[PDB]
């Protein structure tokens, strides 16, 4: 009946939309995972849940996820959604390889999901996917490069923008847009999440190649030992 | 009963086709260009049956023609190749087999020129030199002669000049023009067409 | 394919004999006619060789979803209609005349399933052009209510005898004894058939080669 | 709210009696039948002087001899403007001769109230189309008018006026016009345009102008004509 | 605001879009039905407003499968609606299984359609009760009665309207068994000149072993028999 | 299957969801444009893309196909949807006619498309307006300008941004034969109509142009600078 | 008003709240009256002006071949529902090649406006018929209503103030069943001739009959042909 | 906002659909309680004609789903032959798709689980009556099950039905305790300690189930009345 | 028929109103404790009835996946009926096309993407059981819990329903990373133990355990001769 819908689609009088910046403010409650860009490649940098022992093994973790061999995603907000649109953009990138033997460069991966999501907050009466997630990847045309989406529908290259909590103000005065050396966006990644720490809590993640084909790491545990000894001061 | 050729060369890739539109007894205007215009680099050719040449490669070239005036960059002649194999394969066994045979003449920028094939079934592989119709039964051999890996430019024209010319010696059906166009690192350049 | 089976006082025991002969030639000298359904059921098969993979793996998953359902151990009457059923409506283009047999709650007894969906209760059944070869040895020697040992004995020799005098033979005899208790799906029973040997061995050692290009390339690191 | 499949305390559907409003809205068409042709015209409400007039269709030939004349909600009426003309080559086609207005009318003010929230495929339409339009069309009875409301009422017309001046051009119009033609109804229509004036003294770039004569098939009015005739008065 | 929706209950488990459509046809005149051994007579009141309307202006008794009937009370739109479904069920049922419908699966089955058309906000319930009846040679001179809740049950000389609280208590007094249906369609008159407390012009069918299960408006002549029942 | 009607008339024949996207075009960037009688220019004055945006990623200006280009205004996800759609039909418009497809064409199919989804059962029309600009077989440099209810306007200026009543009333003023030559005066024009809204055109305006059924050109912020000089000169 | 939202419910007393006020809607429809006699009945309708002249939108409609009809409501409503008679009169004229009797007509129409009564969200068909026919007996009309429960009548009046014009119908009953058509139709206009507003005069303009029965076609009398019936001076 | 109107979750969970649809099961109230004999699964619930006009064969609760399972049902008895259809429905379902007649456990699942589904999308209210089914297999004894309107059976030996529900199974509670294929100061004693009538073998309907004989049986006046007889020790 | 609306939305703040209170209805459920082990896992449960009346071998609540996967819940009823009905499905799917039993990973997986579309998707409300997984999967044993969200973890032990801070709390105390046999089911005996409304009988106790032979209900002679034991 028209007494019980939620009607998501509807402008505000003031022009915009309620269930779309309700689930902006879902993302400053739970999201973290910035991500750095270089010369060289591209890392996402990440938070877990809490302290609570009580974890055995994540093969991944529940923050980065594999996408293709050169393209990876984060996720901030609502996790129960965003699983489902990961799994629905994979699919995606595994068809474009089927109708063009491409491995998808990734803006034409960002259009189609920043689609298919705009699409659920235009029509169908449904809730939005309550989740600004973003993506790294690399293509033979472009550098590295990563996107950063939300659940409006617009995304862009967002050279170093976090997401979540706390937000990145930081970083646009400290970022060289020019040269950054992966060593040292990985510095500057424990600096901004040293302010915002071993992978108990962490969860940093890097992309990188060696002759063509790219290579996404995960940043296995003692790594993190190394680099949250490497401040003195910061 | 048409006829597609192509060579490729180190960083070229020339096509021809016989310009002769046929019909049941007698041939209708010669000029009717085989070649369609793919984005800038990418250049295909299609014979077969008439009246799924015109309407098959017309729409593959009007969906790469939609991907490179929808996002910047053109595609890869690969991608290309593959796209329009996927697209024919799939629309081969289901209701209306699309009875065309293609070439693909093409390159990339950072590879090496390329010339894909196809049959009727859609199943594509790469090839140095490729022929159709019934007019590649007697003149490959004349790239199997005297194509070397490496030929300069006019070497691969007179090349090409004595494959026609074989082609109307010995091949029943007037053709006696050819349209001729190398594809190279500038763009789609063509050559005069050959006449006798 | 020669197959068989024979319901007796405990049980029931199926039997087929290994091969599959694509056009006129064998493409596989030993593979399992005696498809799993269930602890207390095993069908058989025989007609098309996939056709019977695919309708009783499509039939093991719904049974055992079934059983899982009910809690209970799932009875052979199902098997005997699912089967029906959905092997009916397929106007037998699916060529798997296949039977099956099972102990369960009721009794011991085995159905024979046409490819076109006719259903036979019986003590003894045999699918297969190899049926020929082994109906006749079920028609000489076959008591009813017997024991299990010449029962096997009895399979064995059915099958034996779709060995020696078909030309869809197997090599080698593999049969099931479903009891009450116990179950014995026993690979390969017999083996009639030995390959023989060669004489004189063949190869140097790196020769009798024209290599053109080789290309190595590592895995690990 | 309450949906649009509702009829109010007054008598009327909700969405019908609203949408005879958004017809005071919008600019005003009006035309005359007379006995050799109708005229139609319509001040199309141009907003900024910066720009260029000539594209504001409200004067939109159906065919070669039916032209409409839409206003309120404008470029709502695309639609069944489109129908109009499918209809009508639909008409020739199946059945080899011209139309009469009823016809096409009768085909347009079947789609007006034809809506619903659930119903059938989504391609159906939610709200009723607000634009009121009319007819001038020349036929083998007589050259007519058909006034249409946005409830899929039509109406026989001979002098009729939409748009924000419904009331005093039409009773402006109610008093000026009983004989025939004779080339000058069509110059004692944009006088009543010229009583009706908003913004500027009726030129040729403000308001549009085209007559159905039975002669000829149509003519939208180009500039030195309206402006010929806009020097006489 | 747990009302004006048929999948929402009350508070203490009465949905009210039943019994509001249950007042719904006690705001409608009323029609009896008299079960006796050789057949079930009908008979309903009529409330004929102007001059303007004929005889029959409006069916109340309608039939369904040439043996079954249709005494209605309520909305004659839906009413009406549910004999059409009524004749296309036992049509579906004649066409299907050959044998002619026994009214106990017809009324069981018309009772679950308009049953299960109460369980959604996306209709509303039917606004008319009604009744059934019929015999077969060996059946018994079954009639049901059906709500708009879709409950059927199987009476002797059920009575709908709105003046059904009057009517109940004559159809009770009135020997039930054992009389040969002639002369209840006679006293049927009686029933209805009582409970007309105010043209009256009633109407009557029946099914019997003069009918041979049929129906017939009565034939006509105790129009003018139990017409004579005034001053009673 | 969501069947909501939700584009209503609501009394006095007011038709809120579409006055309320015509608050959503009033909230989005200042998009303009010169139909410059040769050439015809747009600009859209962006944000703080230069702390760390991608400027290729940030484009308020598309490209059709190759002559006609847009320059959208309002909610800047839901336009990509149009972008796309008429993207495809301008292909099957070269498909059966095979023309340099007319901009009067491809813009009654805009305005007829937002018209459709203020029809259609529950989809909120959207919060767009376009400068459809271009060419045809013969010059005729004609722009267009869209609108949420689906109504468009061959108009020669129709700034319709979010501060752009300004620039269009300013453009009232300052238009009339002055900008009939080549490029200068038009872009000079362009760039003096957005620094009257907001500051300096080497963080804020880009442009693009068009000439004659060739090279749709942007402009770099290195050449932008040197009209940008120009105009403050003045 | 909770009772808005609307047939679907049920008002506490026994009202279905709307479709009783859907004969509110014919009621507020222009003025008709149909009879009968023993052998042909008539239909007479006053038609409203509501412009400057007009056809007065012509109310009696041909429907059939002898089953004509007399609209009093919404029109497009009115003619959507006789698209639909129309159409099935002759799809009984195709199937059995029989004249459609009157009773089976008007009783699915009476099934064909009574499913939106049931269902949700869905109004009513807001017109008040008064169709009238000769099938094999005598020439039966009906008055239908928007209510979906037609009445086998005879000399019913529907309309504006039509009651009136029912009180003198109803104390003149006793001559018909005789009384040709000369002296009939005469008695249905001196019928008609009180839902005036007592102002003097059924014009030839606005009043519009229809003639129906013993061997002749339903034939429609407009403005000309209305004029040989002619008298009575109240 | 509309957690009392929409079969959605409340705060502290607790939907309030189900609870108002079990107040709907206790509305008139005619009530069985069942009892079960390690050889025989009596039936036993009082039903009550109001005027003598009702034909007392016609009502009834105690149904027949199939050759082996009968039920009986204390709900709206509007709801209650819709959900028996359902179950007579599912049983030949089952026979016609598994072979074997259906056990009474998952055919109680099973309209469990319609019911659930019932309770689980919105648009259609949980249909307020409980299925008292009883019926025996090969395996195990005699069973009886009762599915809610919220889906929950259980597997009982005794509870009951209807108004006086809570008497019922304390009753049976305090009389099982102790320890009857005779059931007869269990039954009906039941019934005549909750609700204290004594009754005639007219109101009371039973429906037994036996080893011996799987048939259901609905008894009758003769052998109900020699069993209410058997109540003098 | 349908509504193709989610009731399911946002609020004000920012947050799903349905999904807290489908938690609050998973939390007001029935105490369920779950301890990964060394070798083995262990789901212990609590069913406790309203009266000495019912027939305890009739309903469960450890239940298998067909093949070596239990599931055990804590909340609504026979939703969890409908999330085993749907979960064994989606196992014989992947074993009819994949022709292994499921890894436990990828099944819940699949039940967290089918309890998502009810946080969705035309009027249905979620479903408001958090049920637990177990699953012995090649090598080491697994274990989850899909919240009525549709989110999923994987720890070495858990409770959940009535009280389970106390259950969590008390298992992040009494929990070493090579307790392996029994002794899991001794902590879970005393988990269950902690509250249970008294006495501790083992016909409102049933446990199941995955020692690498599949999933297996365990019989009420056992949950009783360990009940003999503490």
């Amino acid at each position: 009946s028209r007494r019980y819908d939620s009607r998501t689609t509807i402008f505000s009088p003031e022009g915009r939309l309620y269930q779309v910046e309700y689930a902006m403010e879902a993302i400053g409650h739970a999201g973290t995972c910035l991500g750095i860009l270089a010369n060289d490649g591209v890392l996402l940098a990440a938070e877990r849940r809490n302290i609570h022992k009580l974890l055995d093994e994540v093969f991944f973790s529940e923050k980065i996820y594999k996408l293709n061999e050169d393209m990876a995603c984060s996720v901030a907000g609502i996790t129960s959604d965003a699983n489902v649109l990961t799994n629905e953009l994979r699919l995606i990138a595994q068809r474009y390889l089927l109708q063009y033997q491409e491995p998808i460069p990734c803006e034409q991966l960002v259009t189609a999901l920043c689609d298919i999501k705009q699409a659920y907050t235009q029509f169908g009466g449904k809730r939005p996917f309550g989740v600004s997630l973003l993506y790294i990847g690399w293509d033979k045309h472009y550098g590295f490069q990563l996107y950063q989406s939300d659940p409006s529908g617009n995304y862009g290259g967002w050279k170093a923008t976090c997401i979540g909590n706390n937000s990145v103000s930081m970083l646009k005065q400290d970022y060289k847009e020019g040269e950054m050396t992966l060593k040292s966006a990985l510095a500057l990644a424990i600096k901004v999440l040293n302010k915002t720490l071993s992978a108990e809590k962490v969860e940093i993640a890097t992309l990188t190649r060696e002759n063509g084909k790219t290579v996404i790491r995960v940043l296995k545990q003692k790594e993190v030992e190394q680099l949250i000894k490497k401040h003195e001061e910061e | 009963m048409e006829y597609l050729i192509g060579i490729q060369g180190p960083d070229y890739v020339l096509v021809a086709s016989d310009r002769v539109a046929a019909s049941n007894i007698v041939q209708m205007k010669d000029d009717h260009d085989k070649m369609f215009k793919m984005s800038e680099k990418i250049l295909l050719l299609c014979v077969g049956e008439a009246g799924d040449t015109v309407q098959f490669a017309e729409y593959i070239q009007k969906n790469v023609q939609l991907y490179k005036m929808r996002n910047g960059y053109e595609l890869s002649p690969t991608a290309a190749a593959n796209f329009t194999r996927r697209n024919l394969a799939d629309c081969l066994r289901s209701r209306t087999p699309y009875h065309v045979n293609l070439l693909l003449a093409g390159y990339d920028e950072h590879e090496g020129p390329a010339l894909y094939y196809m049959d009727y079934l859609a199943a594509l592989a790469k090839a140095p030199f490729a022929a159709h119709g019934y007019g590649a039964f007697l003149t490959l051999s004349i790239l199997d002669r005297y194509y070397t890996p490496t030929i300069s430019r006019e070497r691969a024209v007179e090349l090409l000049r004595k494959c026609l010319e074989e082609l109307q010696k010995r091949f029943i059906l007037n053709l006696p023009t050819f349209s001729v166009r190398v594809i190279d690192k500038d763009g789609i350049h063509n050559l005069e067409n050959i006449a006798f | 394919t020669t197959i068989a089976g024979v319901v007796y006082k405990d049980g029931i025991v199926l039997g087929a004999d290994t091969r599959a002969t694509e056009g006129m030639v064998v493409a596989d000298k030993n593979c399992s006619k005696i498809h799993f359904i269930s602890p207390n059921i095993y069908c058989c098969g025989a007609g098309t060789a996939a056709d019977t993979d695919m309708t009783t793996q499509l039939i093991s998953s719904n049974l055992e979803l079934h059983s899982l359902s009910t809690g209970r151990l799932p009875r052979v009457v199902t098997a005997n209609r699912m089967l029906k059923q959905m092997l009916f409506r397929y106007q037998g283009y699916i060529g798997a005349a296949l039977v099956l047999g099972g102990v369960d709650v009721t009794g011991p007894h085995l159905y024979s399933i046409y490819p076109h969906g006719s259903t036979d209760k019986l003590p003894y059944v045999t699918m297969g052009s190899g049926s020929l070869a082994a109906m006749a040895v079920f028609e000489d020697k076959f008591r009813p209510d017997m024991e299990e040992e010449e029962a096997k004995n009895l399979v064995s020799e059915a099958i034996a005898a779709g060995i020696f005098n078909d030309l869809g033979s197997g090599s080698n005899i593999d049969l099931c004894v479903i009891s009450k208790n116990k179950l014995d799906f026993l690979r390969p029973y017999t083996v009639p058939n030995k390959k023989g040997t060669r004489l004189g061995r063949y190869r140097c050692e790196k020769g009798t080669t024209a290599v053109l290009t080789e290309k190595i390339t590592p895995l690990e690191i | 709210d309450r949906g649009v499949n509702t009829f109010s305390p007054e008598g009327r559907l909700f969405q019908v009696e609203y949408a005879i409003e958004a017809i005071k809205l919008g600019s005003t068409a009006i035309g005359i039948q007379t006995s050799e042709g109708v005229c139609l015209a319509v001040e199309k409400r141009i907003t900024s002087p910066l720009m260029e007039p000539s594209s504001i269709e409200k004067i939109v030939e159906i065919d070669a001899h039916i032209g409409c004349a839409m206003s309120g909600l404008i470029a709502d009426a695309k639609t069944l403007i489109d129908k109009a003309r499918v209809e009508t080559q639909n008409h020739w086609f199946t059945y080899n001769e011209t139309m009469t207005v009823e016809s096409v009318t009768q085909a347009v003010s079947n789609l007006a109230l034809q809506f619903g929230e659930e119903d059938a495929d989504p391609g159906a339409m939610s709200r009723p189309f607000g634009v009121a339009l009319l007819f001038g069309g020349v036929d083998e009875k007589g050259p007519q008018l058909f006034h249409m409301d946005p409830s899929g009422t039509f109406v026989q017309c001979d002098a009729r006026a939409i748009g924000s001046a419904s009331e005093g051009a039409q009773s402006s119009l109610q008093e000026v016009y009983h004989k025939s033609m004779t080339l000058k109804e069509a110059i004692k229509s944009s006088l009543i345009i010229l009583k009706q004036v908003m913004e500027e003294k009726l030129n040729a770039t403000n308001i549009e102008l085209a007559t159905v004569q039975p002669g000829q098939n149509f003519h939208m009015f180009t500039k030195e004509e309206l402006e010929e005739v806009i020097k006489d008065i | 605001g747990y009302d004006l929706s048929a999948s929402t209950f009350s508070p203490d488990g009465r949905v009210f879009q039943v019994e509001y459509a249950m007042k719904a046809v006690e705001n409608s005149s009323t029609a009896i039905g008299i079960r006796c051994k050789d057949g079930v007579v009908f008979g309903v009141e009529k409330l004929v407003l102007s001059k303007l309307y004929e005889e029959g202006s409006n069916k109340r008794l309608f039939n369904v499968d040439r043996h079954v009937g249709m005494a209605v009370a309520g909305l004659l739109a839906d009413a009406r609606s549910l004999a059409d479904i009524a004749r296309e069920e036992a049509s579906n049922f004649r066409s299907n299984f050959g044998y002619n419908i026994p009214l106990k699966h017809l009324a069981d089955r018309v009772a679950m359609y308009v049953h299960a058309y109460t369980l959604y906000s996306a209709v509303r319930p039917f606004g008319c009760s009604f009744m059934l009846g019929s015999y077969s040679v060996n059946d018994g001179a079954q009639l049901y009665m059906i709500d708009p809740s879709g409950v059927s049950y199987g009476y002797w000389g059920c009575a709908i309207g709105k003046a059904r609280q009057a009517a109940k208590t004559e159809i009770e007094k009135l020997q039930m068994k054992e009389m040969t249906c002639r002369d209840i369609v006679k006293e049927v008159a009686k029933i209805i000149y009582i409970v007309h407390d105010e043209a009256f012009e009633l109407e009557l069918s029946w099914v019997g072993e003069l009918t041979n299960g049929r129906h017939e408006i009565v034939p006509k002549d105790i129009r003018e028999e139990a017409e004579k029942y005034a001053k009673e | 299957s969501y069947d909501r009607a939700i584009t209503v008339f609501s009394p006095d024949g007011h038709l809120f969801q579409v006055e309320y996207a015509q608050e959503a075009v009033k909230k989005g960037s200042t998009a303009v444009g010169v139909r410059g009688r040769d050439i015809v220019v747009l600009g859209v004055e962006k944000a703080s893309v230069a702390k760390l945006q991608d400027e290729r990623t940030v484009r308020k200006i598309c490209a059709l196909d190759d002559n006609v280009c847009m320059a959208f205004a309002g909610l800047t996800a839901d336009a990509r949807i149009v972008i796309n759609r008429a993207r495809v039909e301008c292909q099957s418009h070269r498909l059966t006619v095979e023309d340099p497809v007319t901009v009067e064409y491809i813009t009654r199919y805009i305005a007829s498309l937002k018209q459709r989804y203020t029809q259609s059962n529950g989809r909120r029309p959207f919060g767009i307006s376009a400068l459809i600009v271009g060419f045809d077989f013969d010059g005729t440099p004609r722009l267009y300008q869209t609108d949420p209810s689906g109504t468009y306007h061959a108009w020669k200026a129709n700034a319709i941004g979010r501060g752009a009543k300004s620039v269009r009333e300013f453009l009232e003023k300052n238009y009339t034969d002055d900008a009939i030559e080549t490029d200068d005066l038009t872009i000079k024009l362009v760039i003096k109509a957005l620094l009257e809204v907001v500051e300096s055109g080497g963080k804020n305006i880009e442009l693009a142009v068009m000439r004659r059924d060739q090279s749709l050109k942007i402009l770099n912020p290195e050449e932008i600078e040197k009209y940008v000089a120009e105009i403050e000169k003045e | 008003n909770q009772y808005d939202n609307d047939v679907t419910v049920w008002s506490p007393q026994g009202r279905i709240h709307q479709i009783e006020y859907a004969m509110e809607a014919v009621k507020q429809g222009s003025a008709t009256v149909g009879l009968k006699s023993k052998t042909h009945a008539v239909l007479v309708a006053l038609k409203r002006a509501q412009s400057e002249l007009a056809a007065h939108q012509k109310k009696i409609l041909h429907v059939d071949n002898h089953i004509g009809i007399s609209i009093a409501g919404l029109t497009a409503d009115a003619r959507l529902l006789c698209n639909f008679m129309r159409q099935e009169c002759l799809d009984s004229r195709f199937v059995f090649d029989r004249p459609l009797p009157v009773s089976r007509l008007v009783s699915l129409i009476g099934s064909k406006t009574q499913i939106p009564t049931q269902r949700y969200g869905r109004r009513p068909y807001g017109v008040g018929l008064l169709i009238a026919g000769y099938d094999d007996m005598g020439p039966h009309i009906f008055q239908t209503c928007p209510s979906a429960n037609y009445f086998d009548c005879r000399a019913m009046s529907i309309g504006a103030r039509s009651q009136s014009a029912r009180t003198y119908l109803e104390r003149h009953m006793s001559e018909f069943m005789e009384c040709n058509l000369d002296e009939l139709v005469k008695h249905g206009l001196r019928a008609l001739r009180e839902t005036l507003p007592a102002e003097q005069d059924l014009t030839t303009k606005n009043v519009s009959i229809g003639i129906v029965g013993k061997d002749l076609e339903f034939t429609i009398y407009d403005d000309d042909d209305v004029s040989p019936f002619l008298d009575g001076l109240e | 906002g509309f957690d009392r109107h929409i079969t959605i979750f409340s705060p502290e969970g607790r939907l309030y659909q189900v609870e108002y649809a079990f107040k709907a099961i206790n509305q008139g109230g005619l009530t069985s309680v069942a009892v079960r004999g390690k050889d025989c699964a009596v039936i036993v619930t009082q039903k009550k004609v109001p005027d003598k006009l009702l034909d007392s064969s016609t009502v009834t609760h105690l149904f027949k789903i199939t050759e082996n399972i009968g039920c009986v049902m204390t709900g709206m008895t509007a709801d209650s032959r819709s959900q028996v259809q359902r179950a007579r429905y599912e049983a030949a379902n089952w026979k016609y798709k598994y072979g074997y007649e259906i056990p009474v456990d998952m055919l109680c699942k099973r309209i469990a689980d319609i019911s659930q589904v019932y309770t689980q999308n919105a648009e259609m209210r949980p249909l307020g009556c409980c299925m008292i089914l009883i019926g025996i297999d090969e395996e195990q004894g005699p069973q009886v099950y009762k599915c809610d309107p919220a889906g929950y059976y259980c597997g009982f030996k005794a509870t009951a039905a209807g108004v006086k529900q809570t008497e019922s199974t304390s009753f049976l509670e305090k009389k099982v305790k102790k320890k009857f294929e005779q059931t007869v100061e269990t039954a009906i004693t039941c019934l005549s300690t909750v609700l204290s009538i004594d009754f005639k073998p007219s109101e009371i309907e039973v429906g037994v189930v036996t080893v011996e004989n799987p048939k259901f049986r609905i008894l009758t006046e003769a052998e109900i009345d020699a069993h209410l007889v058997a109540l003098a020790e | 028929r349908g509504y193709s609306f989610s009731l399911t939305t946002f609020s004000p703040s920012g947050k799903l109103v349905q999904i807290e209170y489908a938690l609050a209805a998973v939390a007001g459920g029935a105490p369920s404790v779950g301890i990964k082990a060394a070798n083995g896992v262990v789901l212990a449960t609590e069913k406790k009835q309203k009266s000495i009346l019912y027939d305890e071998r009739s309903v469960h609540k450890v239940e298998p996946i067909t093949k070596h996967i239990g599931l055990v819940y804590s909340g609504m009823g026979p939703d969890y009926r409908v999330l085993v009905h749907r979960a064994r499905k989606l196992a014989q799917q992947y074993y009819l096309v994949y022709q292994e039993p499921i890894p436990t990973a990828q099944l819940v997986q699949r039940v967290a993407s089918v309890m998502q579309e009810y946080t969705q998707s035309g009027g249905v409300r979620p479903f408001g059981v958090s049920l637990l997984i177990c699953g012995w999967n090649e090598g080491r044993p697994y274990l989850f819990q899909s919240d009525p969200s549709g989110a999923y973890f994987a720890w070495k032990a858990t409770a959940m329903g009535k009280n389970y801070v106390n259950g969590k709390t008390f298992l992040e105390k009494r929990y070493n990373e090579d307790l392996e046999l029994e002794d899991a089911i001794h902590t879970a005996i005393l988990t269950l133990k902690e509250s249970f409304e008294g006495q501790m009988t083992e016909d409102n106790i049933e446990v199941g355990i995955c020692n690498e032979a599949g999933f297996r209900r365990l019989t009420p002679t056992e949950v009783k001769d360990y009940l003999a034991a503490i």
